[PDB]
C-alpha cells in the first residue's frame, strides 16, 4: 500500500502513529528532515527561488 | 551590428548559422556602442524556449 500526503498545517501524524509494537513504520518528513537538493530544479523554479523582481530588474 | 572582434555585420543572416558574441556597450565618442532594439527582451522567452528544446519526451 502506497500513500503520499502533502499536508500544510500537519494534522494526520497522530492518526497513523500507532504503538511501536504493532510494527507500522511511518516516516515523518518534517521541515527539519526534508532533504530536497536545490540543484534538481527547473527554469521557472530556479528563477523564482534565486530571483526577485520588485523594482524594474536591471 | 558589430561583432566582439571588431567586425561589422553586413547581412543579418549569419545569426542562423551559429551564435555570435558582440562588443559591450559604451558611450565614448571614438568607441560608441548602443544596445539593440531587441536586446535583453527575450530572456524569459529564451529560457522557456530552451526548456522546450532540451526536453525529449516530445
Amino acid at each position: 500500500s502506497h500513500i503520499i500526503i502533502f499536508d500544510i498545517h500537519s494534522e494526520y501524524k497522530s492518526a497513523f502513529e500507532i504503538d511501536k509494537n504493532e510494527d507500522f513504520n511511518l516516516n515523518y518528513l518534517d521541515v527539519e528532515k526534508l532533504k530536497l537538493p536545490y540543484w534538481l530544479m527547473n527554469s521557472e523554479e530556479l528563477e523564482t527561488l534565486f530571483i526577485e523582481s520588485n523594482e524594474q530588474n536591471s | 551590428p558589430k561583432l566582439s572582434n571588431g567586425e561589422l555585420v553586413e547581412n543579418r543572416q549569419i545569426y542562423f548559422n551559429e551564435k555570435l558574441e558582440f562588443t559591450s556597450s559604451n558611450t565614448s565618442k571614438a568607441t560608441k556602442a548602443s544596445n539593440g532594439p531587441f536586446n535583453g527582451e527575450f530572456n524569459r522567452f529564451l529560457s522557456r524556449f530552451e526548456t522546450k528544446l532540451t526536453d525529449k519526451r516530445l
